[PDB]
């Protein structure tokens, strides 16, 4: 954030910040919030049907909301630090952003075959997916 | 088929797998293995 | 062996013109063709990683024919309402103007409540932990009853051949002449 | 999403033309995430748009021989001096 101000206030050219504490994923938009799609005449963005039930008519541009963090209650090994999430709404299911309190990182493995441990996607019910979106208030 | 260019060709396979029979498992050829996990639960049960 | 090559000038004659509408589809002059993987690939009531996906079902069981065994919500088997309500998003189409464009999933209405029955299942198992011909590996090697010997038939020339498993069965050969001929030798 | 776009103005091909392309990961790939999301497909240009492989369609190239594939950015050698494309 040191950075970043620096960047902001920079004399004449522009200064650079590196956030490395960051991932990305592919996050797409579910299949069925969709209908009728061809397979086994192919269907396209002017010809695809939604169904969506989250307040949108559109069923392929992803959308998200209320970044929330907290605490974990729950006790850790005397000797660490207590564990903190975050989740967010995206269209379809919640994600939990995980973190390593020990050094404030994303959590990581060591393998890369399993994909960023930081990230994870549970997907909505019909009663959740039946939630408008658009009308999030506060979390 | 007369495409563009006048160029044509047969619509055949160039070249096929070795078996049809039901015991097949081909890793390839889904149009041509012939156990699926249905019947592995099925036979499990049954010849248990 | 005789399904029509799409190869891809073929396409635009057999399905790449044929656009649907809201009264209008078609059928193809294509010659379709495959295995019994290949059509339960594509016509069973498959499970998917979503719930009320499966718009394709056929017909039910005679008997059982899985094993079974599942973890449970108790809490939720505690708390769901005594009397489950339905409503018009379970009805089948009134008449076939509004089967040509069927809706495949509705959100529940509402007065109705069977949507909160649906997650009463946790977990569920069906047989061994292992994944693909490995399965078939555990049939060969379970013994039959009525005999004692296992249906891999190795524990004792012109040997006898196991039933389930496909290894030792026929002779080895390369898949580098099938299908497309490519990424065999790495992938 | 941010792509260039041709606004040039005269005989640009690409003219008033976005200028994206699919990035998905090919067939053949070597599974597991890092292999996924390092993929050389698309990385410089397009490679993705209809495949039918003996019978069996794809949208997705289904390998990434003579040697190993290259992508490159849809601006014409000739036209790299003269063209402009701008941010959306």
């Amino acid at each position: 954030l040191r950075s970043a101000k620096s960047s902001a206030d920079s004399t004449g050219s522009d200064t650079k910040v590196n956030w490395s504490n960051t991932q990305s994923r592919y996050l797409p938009v579910p299949y069925n919030y969709s209908e009728g799609i061809i397979d086994a005449s192919v269907t396209t963005f002017s010809g695809l049907k939604s169904i969506a039930p989250d307040g949108f008519a559109n069923s392929i541009a992803n959308f998200s909301v209320g970044l929330k963090a907290g605490i974990d209650p729950n006790p850790v090994m005397s000797g660490k630090k207590a564990n903190y999430g975050a989740v967010v709404l995206t269209r379809g299911g919640v994600v939990r952003l995980n973190f390593n309190p020990g050094n404030d990182s994303l959590l990581s493995t060591t393998d890369n075959n399993i994909a960023p441990i930081s990230f994870s996607f549970t997907p909505f019910t019909a009663a959740e997916s039946a939630v408008d979106l658009t009308t999030f208030k506060e979390v | 088929v007369t495409p563009s260019g006048g160029s044509s060709k047969p619509t055949t396979y160039p070249a096929l797998p070795n078996s049809i029979s039901p015991t097949s498992d081909w890793i390839n050829a889904l149009t041509f293995t012939n156990k699926n996990n249905p019947q592995r639960n099925q036979l499990l049960l049954r010849s248990l | 062996d005789i399904q029509d090559n799409v190869n891809n000038d073929t396409v635009e004659a057999l399905i790449s013109s044929y656009k649907n509408t809201d009264k209008l589809k078609h059928v193809y002059p294509y010659r379709y063709s495959g295995l019994y993987a290949w059509q339960l690939f594509n016509w069973s009531n498959k499970l998917t990683n979503t719930p009320l996906s499966a718009n394709f079902v056929n017909e039910n069981s005679y008997a059982p024919n899985s094993l079974f065994a599942a973890i449970l919500n108790e809490d939720l088997l505690t708390g769901l309402s005594d009397k489950i309500f339905y409503g018009k998003e379970n009805e089948f189409a009134e008449n076939e103007a509004d089967r040509f464009n069927q809706l495949l999933s509705l959100n529940p209405n509402p007065n109705t409540n069977w949507a909160r029955y649906l997650n009463v299942v946790q977990r569920f198992t069906t047989g061994p932990n292992l994944d693909s011909s490995t399965f078939d590996q555990f049939l060969d090697f379970l013994p039959w009853i009525g005999n004692g010997k296992p249906f891999s038939n190795s524990p004792s020339s012109s040997t006898p051949l196991p039933t389930f498993s496909n290894i030792n069965v026929g002779v080895k050969s390369m898949i580098t002449q099938h299908l497309n001929k490519e990424n065999t030798r790495w992938v | 999403g941010s792509v260039g776009y041709d606004s040039s103005s005269s005989s640009s091909s690409t003219k008033d033309q976005a200028l994206a392309w699919s990035t998905t990961t090919s067939l053949d790939s070597k599974t597991g995430y890092k292999d996924l999301v390092t993929n050389d497909t698309g990385l410089n240009g397009p490679i993705n748009g209809s495949f039918s492989i003996q019978d069996t369609f794809s949208f997705v190239v289904p390998y990434s021989t003579t040697g190993p594939i290259k992508t490159a950015y849809p601006v014409k050698k000739d036209q790299k001096s003269t063209v402009k494309i701008n941010s959306l």
